[PDB]
């Protein structure tokens, strides 16, 4: 089942390459985060301070896809960065929290 | 019953 997870996460990184190229520029006002592919999952531009959220991917088998992913654009429109090591980093820890 | 996902740093 780890073929078919890894099959599903390489269809969706194609699938949000495809959307970012294809989506007009951000049309909103004031600062934002752009479009990106997280790893994982795509995310759409985003304005400056809000969490966005989706459902978690099904990729993995200790995943619930009913829970959701949150990702969090901050005031000056740069999207969170983990301090650990730096890099951004979107929060799927509610994916497997309860499992 | 599966391994855990790594969901910290280093991860998406
Ligand atoms: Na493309």
């Amino acid at each position: 089942l780890y073929v078919v997870g890894r099959k599903k996460m390489m269809d969706a990184q194609y699938k949000c390459y495809d959307r970012m190229q294809q989506l007009p520029a951000y049309q909103g006002e004031g600062p934002y985060c752009n479009r990106t592919w997280d790893g994982w999952l795509c995310w759409d531009d985003t304005p400056a301070g809000v969490l966005s959220y989706q459902f978690c991917p099904d990729y993995f088998p200790d995943f619930d896809p009913s829970e959701k992913v949150t990702k969090y654009c901050d005031e000056k429109g740069v999207w969170f960065k983990h301090p650990e090591n730096n890099r951004t980093w979107s929060n799927y820890t509610m994916c497997n929290a309860f499992t | 019953t599966y391994p855990r996902t790594n969901t910290g740093s280093g991860t998406p």
